[PDB]
């Protein structure tokens, strides 16, 4: 792989624009696979309350849905708070 | 309200600079002064006829290109998606067949004007 | 369709947006959503024959519901009747119709 | 064709909650935390009876647990209160982030006086289940009976009587 | 840097959602009310500008359906005057 | 909302009209289908906010998006008719009559 | 519309009474089908001026016209003296005469010949149709 | 072209019928006819001379109309229903003007005059994916909706079709406008059997199509565009004279062969419906092309016309052409009445 | 105010008058680019926002292609415009007065049909949720992205498809 490394260094110097343009391209694809901060971005948006979340009726089969706001039952949030 | 209200007003303002212009100077209309400018000698033709364009393809190629970045400006709004994997590669999707397109186009000559 | 191949495959390439009681961003339901939902509820299972007779209820509905005609045709004889009325001097509008209104909360 | 029935307007009579959007967002968070399980009760009647009409009594609670919360306000933290949402009410967006001294020292002082703790990041979000003794609506969007499906024909296929049957073909 | 601003910025509009959260059962009560009432007021006018009509129904639906069809913003103020319709139409659209 | 549909189905029928008579330029037709195209952005986009129906918001974009591509193919080919004739006038454009 | 009505008129009374009112139906139907078929004339096949265009206008619907007056009036004289209200053969004789007149105003024998014929025979079905119910344009049933 | 542009083009071509075909959506069926419009093009102007220049500008500004008409009668559905389909509650004159629009698309009379000048100026291989391939997309969009279609437009657009399908063959000396009119009054029998079964318009189509693809291929062998041409076969090709005599004579209907059948079929259907008017007039007048067709025959396989001395250096070289494509569909296409009722039902 | 939308939709109807009239298409071009503008103002009045502005700013730069590809192919030494030919000036008058006679009668016949001069403003906006946060045009837009890509897949293919289209078009 030495005809390459000529061919890219040629092009480095003589395309420049066009060497950054695939290479930024192609870290663009790459880094979502191998950030591990890549999940939290959905979980993020999921987290943003923009709807009024209507409560359920307790018909008392309910063991893990929050009575309170403050019960500690339901989705906590200190995740994000500590990003 | 108030959008429309300073729009009118820089309207105003610009066609009164207009009316002013056009009604306070000294006037002194004859042929001579009132014909086209070509450097002292007159126009052998009309300047209504024909020009080439010879980056027209690269004009109607603009018109495309136009519409793929309508495509991406709702993007600040396709961020705050949950599906931020599927927003993600829509969105790369499309840049990449935009690039391939233009790299065609460049490959082709599609680029250089006419002769 | 012509070729059912979206049910053959199970997928939804444009099933899921053909109306307005479909799912919509940020669950903001469409204008009618509930006139929409009865007129294809009842339509359901029938073929669209029985459908336009025996679910002519919900489709009359939901039809004024989105293109109200029948609204804006009341609205327009009460405010025409009032007009006539006006203008005999039989007729005044109270403080908060003219905008003389007790504001709440 | 038929009459749409509308309460009367002394029906529609309560006692206004007639603070403004700074006084309310200034204690929005104590407030969700305190009055929860009755503004719980009403938005649950308000999303299974899609009627207005159907939960103004539920409504008319909300406005005096909103109003017994503000005397409590009043009665014992009336002026870190008031120096809080003067100072968010400065801004065009009204944000929290710009009163965060006055809103310690409000937070701080409903918290000695009455208890009151802060809800967290996220807390308030939460779906919730409600106990209510009102029933549950059967038939909430007044549908009719759905039409009869079409009889379906059973049996076991056999082939067609004669074959195709199609002018001179025999089979 | 704009990754640890922007995560802050994202959860003060969480808090900002959620103080609204809470205050949005009193809007909806005092909403609920205040539509009523307009409408409330109309029929009353209805009752009076349309007494001396022939087959005048005062309050008639005009749908089928018995379930709550909430009202249009033309029937809330057609009664009104021209600059509360005015501000229901362009209020929100027309402040900059 | 009654009376804007009107007018703007009436203006893409004055759009039609100037498609379907001719005067002398090709170009000036290809203005009148843009203009049909135009009127029928904004009826689908005043009915869509008129509903409140925003999954249907995205079909608006996509008549603008394949009328741009119908108006790229319009031009491409004024290009090859002004070529053969030194004018884009369609009464040149006669010769398959025999 | 009243516009169908007013062609509905010709079989409201029986063949052979009322020659006014069918002659003036069958007037109307012969100039519209007149211009119909100019309109397709001039736009096809564009004329010098515009006053040749206007004048063939009025050549193609009168001479339309004239047909549709005949064929109208020549069946009803024909029924009013037969005293024959159901037969095709009224109806096949006003074909021919306005077969004939179409040869008459072109100056042509062979147009009058066979414009008889054909007018006749379709005139003639049109009242055998209109007897058995048969439909032109039937709605899909099978 | 190069490989990269035939494969997007080709794949554009094959992908705009597909997507109407398959969509529910009437925007994305619109969406499909768009793709066949703008796809087709750079095909129609490809030899670039001044007729092929004519006869993809005239057929772009046709279609790009139709299509706009299309698009209006979908938004004001909409806007009536709230939906994206044609209902039992979509309003008439909407439903008129998509068979209006769609009709002015295939081609069918009194919208017919495009077609014949189009065809003549282009190449054969592309008459053929005109004809034929370009028909399937606007079709599949009537027969979704064929209850709702009114039966008066049709019958009228369909003997129309028909009778100057018949009239406009009958002038013609060159091949590619034979075709246009054969496609036209074939169209017509399609068109008019639709609101009552559409399975016979398929059954229509599928036959038309299998009778057409073999006479292009038959007309690309050594190029015939014209009579006079293709009156040559006898000293060039003369192993295609029986195969052309017999797709001539089924594309006229005649019995015993397999394009007597959808003329048989649809007369039958239309009269179960009590259509017997237009039925006779249809028949009648579908005779007219057997005349036609006749001619070419005379031409062709039954006399021999004068030949020219060049001719004879033709006879020492070698073909490579039919593919076998061409004698399965030529045989599929006149020997397959006696399976004819494995074909309706 | 409460005449405004249909002054802008009355605006719109006359500029597709002018160019249904197809003057030079200088002017052609000038009266979509009006007619653009106009259209873009009903859309905002409608409560919309990014699909005005997007539909102005794609037919901007779509007649300023037309204005160079009309000073070279579509040009003559005397450019038309609506005044410069008598019979196009009387049909642009003639068609102004058609549309008030128009509007006029049809408000007569129903007068709540399709014209409603007395209830103008009174239905434009229908139903608005008055507490909502995440309502706005561009968001209904932006769908394409997550809940109806194949939109965006067919939108996508027709640009990328149209430039092998347009190179192939025009090579000679
Ligand atoms: C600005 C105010 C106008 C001032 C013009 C001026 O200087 O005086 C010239 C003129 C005095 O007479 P003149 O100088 O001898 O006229 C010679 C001009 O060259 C002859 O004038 P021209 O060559 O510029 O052509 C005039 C022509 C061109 O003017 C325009 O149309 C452009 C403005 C239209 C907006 O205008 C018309 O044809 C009539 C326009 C009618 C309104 C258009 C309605 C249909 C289009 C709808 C879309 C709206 C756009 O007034
Ligand atoms: C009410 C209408 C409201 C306005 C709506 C306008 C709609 C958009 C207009 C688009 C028109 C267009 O672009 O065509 C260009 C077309 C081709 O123009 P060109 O290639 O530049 O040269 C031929 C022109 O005659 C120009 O060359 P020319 O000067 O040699 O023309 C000679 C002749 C032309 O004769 C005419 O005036 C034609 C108009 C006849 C009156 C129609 C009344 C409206 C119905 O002028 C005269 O001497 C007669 C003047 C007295 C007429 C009254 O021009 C025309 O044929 C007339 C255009 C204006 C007619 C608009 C009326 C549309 C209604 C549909 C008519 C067809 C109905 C057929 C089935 C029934
Ligand atoms: C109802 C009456 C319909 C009359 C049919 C049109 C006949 C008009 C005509 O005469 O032909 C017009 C055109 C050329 O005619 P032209 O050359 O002027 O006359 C001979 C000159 N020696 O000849 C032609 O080119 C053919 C005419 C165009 C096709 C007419 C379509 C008839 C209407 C079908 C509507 C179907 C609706 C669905
Ligand atoms: C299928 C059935 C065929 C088998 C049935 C045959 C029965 C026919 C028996 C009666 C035929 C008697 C004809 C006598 C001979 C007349 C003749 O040969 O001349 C025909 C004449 C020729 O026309 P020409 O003189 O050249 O003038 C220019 C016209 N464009 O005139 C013409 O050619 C034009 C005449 C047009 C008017 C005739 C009506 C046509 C419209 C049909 C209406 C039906 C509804
Ligand atoms: C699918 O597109 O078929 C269309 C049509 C049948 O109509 P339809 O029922 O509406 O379609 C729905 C399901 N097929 O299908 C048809 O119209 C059938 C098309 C037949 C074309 C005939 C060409 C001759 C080929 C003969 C060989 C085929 C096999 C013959 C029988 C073999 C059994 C021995
Ligand atoms: C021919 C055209 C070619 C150009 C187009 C190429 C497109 C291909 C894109 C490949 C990159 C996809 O990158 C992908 O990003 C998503 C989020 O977006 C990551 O997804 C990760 O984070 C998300 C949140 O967003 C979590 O919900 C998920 O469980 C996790 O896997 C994937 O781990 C990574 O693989
Ligand atoms: C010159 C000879 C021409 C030969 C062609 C055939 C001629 C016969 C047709 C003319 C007969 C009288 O005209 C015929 O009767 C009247 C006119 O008022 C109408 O009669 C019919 O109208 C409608 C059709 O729309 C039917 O639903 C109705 O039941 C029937 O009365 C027809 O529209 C017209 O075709
Ligand atoms: C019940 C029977 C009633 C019989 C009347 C109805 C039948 C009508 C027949 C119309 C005949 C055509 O009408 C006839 O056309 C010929 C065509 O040569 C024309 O005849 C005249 O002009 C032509 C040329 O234009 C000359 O060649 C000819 O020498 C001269 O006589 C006349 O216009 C008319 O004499
Ligand atoms: C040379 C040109 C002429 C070609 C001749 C064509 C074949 C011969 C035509 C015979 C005419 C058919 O005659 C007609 O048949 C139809 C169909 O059964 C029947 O007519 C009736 O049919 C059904 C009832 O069955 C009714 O719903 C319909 O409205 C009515 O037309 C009558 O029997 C007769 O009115
Ligand atoms: C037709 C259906 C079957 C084929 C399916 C489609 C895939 C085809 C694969 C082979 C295509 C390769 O085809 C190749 O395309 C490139 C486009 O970059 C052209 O090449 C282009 O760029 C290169 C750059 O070095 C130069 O040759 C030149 O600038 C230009 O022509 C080649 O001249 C052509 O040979
Ligand atoms: C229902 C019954 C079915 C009937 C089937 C019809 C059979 C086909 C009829 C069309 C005949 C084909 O036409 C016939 O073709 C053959 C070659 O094949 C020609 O054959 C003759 O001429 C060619 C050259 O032209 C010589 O090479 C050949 O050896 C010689 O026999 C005939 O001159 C021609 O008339
Ligand atoms: C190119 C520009 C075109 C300009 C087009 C014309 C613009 C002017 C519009 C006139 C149409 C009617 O305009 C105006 O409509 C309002 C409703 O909003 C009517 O409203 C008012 O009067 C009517 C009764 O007369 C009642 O509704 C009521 O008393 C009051 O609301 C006005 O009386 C009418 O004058
Ligand atoms: C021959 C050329 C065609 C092949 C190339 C195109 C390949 C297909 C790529 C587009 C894929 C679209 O894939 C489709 O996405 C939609 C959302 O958009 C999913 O839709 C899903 O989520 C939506 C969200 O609202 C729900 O409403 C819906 O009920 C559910 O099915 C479909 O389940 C999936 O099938």
């Amino acid at each position: 792989a030495g005809r390459i490394s000529a061919f890219l260094k040629n092009a480095w110097a003589k395309e420049p624009v066009l060497v950054v343009s695939f290479s930024v391209w192609g870290l663009a694809i790459i880094m979502p696979m191998i950030s591990p901060y890549t999940k939290y971005a959905s979980m993020i948006n999921k987290a943003t309350p923009y709807n009024y979340p209507v409560p359920v009726r307790d018909d008392g089969n309910m063991p893990d849905v929050p009575s309170h706001p403050q019960d500690p039952l339901g989705p906590s949030l200190d995740w994000l708070k500590n990003l | 309200m108030n959008l429309y209200t300073v729009i009118f007003i820089n309207i105003l303002l610009s066609l009164t600079l207009i009316l002013v212009a056009f009604w306070l100077p000294q006037m002194n209309l004859y042929s001579e002064k009132a014909n086209p400018y070509e450097c002292g000698f007159d126009p052998t033709s009309s300047a209504r006829l024909p020009f080439s364009m010879k980056f027209f393809l690269v004009a109607i190629t603009f018109l495309l290109f136009d519409l793929e970045i309508a495509l991406l400006l709702p993007l600040p709004w396709a961020i705050q998606t949950i599906k931020t994997s599927t927003m993600m590669i829509m969105a790369f999707i499309l840049v990449t067949i935009l690039s391939l397109g233009l790299a065609y186009e460049w490959t082709q000559k599609g680029l250089e004007w006419t002769e | 369709p012509f070729l059912d191949i979206q049910k053959k495959l199970g997928i939804s390439l444009d099933r899921h947006f053909m109306f307005l009681s479909a799912e919509q961003p940020y669950k903001n339901a469409a204008r009618c959503h509930a006139f929409e939902k009865e007129w294809i509820e009842c339509a359901h299972g029938i073929g669209g024959t029985r459908a336009k007779k025996e679910c002519k209820i919900e489709f009359d509905d939901f039809e004024e519901c989105l293109l109200r005609y029948k609204t804006m045709r009341r609205m327009h004889d009460i405010k025409k009747q009032r007009e006539k009325l006006m203008k005999e001097g039989k007729y005044t509008p109270p403080p908060h119709h003219s905008g003389r209104e007790e504001p709440r909360p | 064709p038929g009459i749409v029935e509308l309460p009367t307007l002394e029906e529609l009579k309560v006692e206004e909650v007639k603070v403004s959007s700074a006084v309310l967002k200034a204690a929005a968070h104590h407030y969700g935390a305190q009055c929860d399980k009755t503004n719980k009760e009403f938005m649950l009647c308000r999303w299974e009876e899609k009627d207005p009409r159907r939960c103004l009594k539920e409504g008319k609670l909300v406005n005096g647990c909103a109003l017994n919360f503000f005397r409590q306000i009043k009665s014992h933290c009336a002026e870190p209160f008031t120096e809080y949402w003067t100072c968010l009410d400065y801004s065009n967006m009204q944000l929290f982030r710009h009163c965060r001294q006055q809103q310690a020292k409000f937070d701080q002082c409903v918290l000695d006086k009455l208890g009151w703790v802060r809800p967290d990041l996220g807390q308030l979000s939460k779906v919730t289940k409600v106990k209510t003794d009102r029933p549950l609506p059967e038939n909430p969007y007044h549908s009719r009976a759905r039409p009869e499906p079409n009889p379906v024909i059973e049996g076991d296929l056999k082939p067609a009587k004669h074959g195709t049957r199609f002018f001179f073909w025999t089979v | 840097r704009m990754m640890r601003w922007n995560q802050e910025r994202r959860r003060l509009l969480i808090e900002d959602l959620e103080a609204r959260i809470a205050l949005m059962p009193l809007f909806q009560a005092e909403k609920d009310r205040r539509t009523l009432q307009i409408l409330r007021e109309n029929l009353e006018e209805e009752a009076i500008i349309m007494k001396d009509v022939p087959n005048w129904k005062v309050g008639e639906s005009v749908f089928h359906t018995t379930r709550w069809v909430p009202p249009l913003i033309g029937e809330m103020y057609g009664l009104r005057t021209k600059e509360e319709m005015s501000n229901a139409n362009f209020g929100f659209t027309w402040y900059t | 909302m009654p009376s804007t549909f009107f007018n703007l189905t009436m203006a893409f029928s004055l759009s039609l009209l100037g498609t379907l008579m001719f005067r002398s330029h090709l170009m000036s037709t290809l203005l009148c289908l843009e203009g049909m195209v135009l009127s029928l952005f904004i009826m689908t986009s005043v009915t869509s906010l008129n509903s409140n129906s925003m999954s249907s918001m995205p079909i608006p974009i996509t008549i603008l998006v394949f009328a741009a591509c119908e108006a790229a193919v319009g031009l491409a080919l004024l290009v090859k008719v002004s070529n053969t004739y030194g004018t884009d006038y369609v009464q040149n454009l006669n010769l398959l009559q025999c | 519309a009243m516009v169908k009505r007013f062609f509905e008129s010709y079989h409201e009374v029986p063949d052979g009474t009322q020659c006014h009112r069918k002659t003036y139906i069958t007037t109307a139907l012969g100039g519209i089908c007149g211009i119909i078929g100019s309109a397709y004339s001039v736009s096809l096949n564009p004329a010098d001026s515009t006053l040749e265009a206007v004048a063939r206008v009025g050549r193609y619907t009168f001479t339309a016209a004239a047909i549709g007056a005949m064929f109208g009036l020549t069946t009803c004289v024909s029924a009013q003296v037969r005293e024959k209200p159901d037969d095709p053969l009224n109806y096949f004789i006003g074909g021919c005469a306005g077969g004939l007149t179409l040869g008459a105003r072109t100056h042509s024998y062979g147009t009058a010949a066979m414009g008889c014929v054909y007018m006749g025979t379709a005139a003639a079905l049109f009242k055998i149709g209109k007897l058995e119910g048969w439909e032109l344009f039937p709605t899909p049933k099978v | 072209m190069n490989p990269i542009t035939l494969a997007i083009i080709y794949f554009t071509i094959f992908l705009g019928p597909v997507i109407t075909m398959s969509s529910t959506n009437l925007m994305l069926m619109w969406v499909g006819l768009e793709f066949s419009l703008l796809a087709i093009i750079p095909m129609l102007i490809n030899k670039k001379n001044p007729r092929s220049t004519e006869a993809a500008t005239k057929y772009f500004v046709t279609q790009a109309t139709a299509s706009m008409i299309i698009l209006l009668a979908i938004v004001l559905n909409y806007k009536q229903l709230g939906t994206w389909m044609f209902q039992q509650q979509t309003n008439g004159l909407i439903l008129n003007m998509t068979l209006m629009a769609l009709s002015m698309k295939l081609g069918l009379a009194p919208f017919h005059f495009w077609l014949p000048e189009v065809t003549q100026g282009i190449p054969l291989h592309m008459g053929l994916i005109l004809l034929t391939w370009q028909k399937i997309a606007p079709l599949s969009i009537l027969i979704q909706i064929y209850p709702l279609l009114n039966s008066t437009i049709i019958l009228m657009l369909a003997i129309t079709s028909i009778f100057m399908g018949a009239w406009g063959g009958l002038n013609q000396t060159q091949m590619r406008k034979i075709m246009a009119y054969s496609s036209i009054a074939h169209m017509g029998w399609m068109l008019a059997i639709l609101p009552y079964n559409p399975s016979l318009t398929l059954l229509n189509l599928m036959i038309y199509i299998i009778l057409t693809a073999p006479m292009f291929m038959a007309l690309m062998l050594n190029n015939s565009m014209t009579i006079n041409s293709i009156s040559l076969l006898w000293n060039k090709t003369p192993a295609m004279l029986t195969m052309i005599s017999l797709m001539l004579l089924s594309l006229g209907g005649l019995p015993p062969l397999t394009g007597f059948l959808p003329k048989w079929i649809i007369i039958t259907e239309l009269m179960k419906n009590n259509c017997l008017i237009m039925a006779t007039l249809m028949a009648m007048m579908a005779l007219l092309n057997l005349f036609f067709y006749t001619r070419l025959i005379y031409s062709t396989s039954l006399t021999m016309f004068p030949t020219n001395n060049n001719s004879k250096m033709m006879t020492h070289q070698t073909k490579t052409k039919p593919n076998l494509m061409f004698s399965t569909l030529a045989i599929m296409s006149t020997m397959t009445l006696p399976l004819a009722p494995q074909l309706i039902t | 105010m409460n005449n405004y939308i249909f002054v802008l939709s009355s605006l719109f109807l006359v500029g597709c008058l002018g160019l249904a009239l197809k003057p030079s298409p200088i002017y052609g071009g000038l009266g979509l680019i009006v007619s653009g503008f106009v259209g873009c103002l009903m859309v905002l009045g409608f409560g919309g926002s990014f699909l005005g502005l997007m539909v102005f700013l794609i037919y901007l730069g779509g007649m300023l292609v037309v204005f160079g590809y009309t000073t070279a192919m579509a040009t003559e030494e005397y450019p038309e415009t609506w005044g410069s030919n008598w019979l196009i000036l009387g049909f642009l008058v003639l068609g102004v007065i058609m549309e008030v006679f128009l509007i006029c009668v049809l408000n007569y016949y129903d007068e709540v049909g399709v014209i409603n001069l007395d209830g103008l403003g009174d239905w434009l906006m229908y139903e608005v949720d008055d507490v909502g946060v995440m309502l706005e045009g561009g968001i209904g837009v932006a769908a394409m992205y997550s809940c109806a890509t194949w939109m965006m897949v067919v939108a996508g293919w027709s640009l990328f498809a149209g430039i092998f289209i347009i190179i192939e078009i025009t090579r000679d």
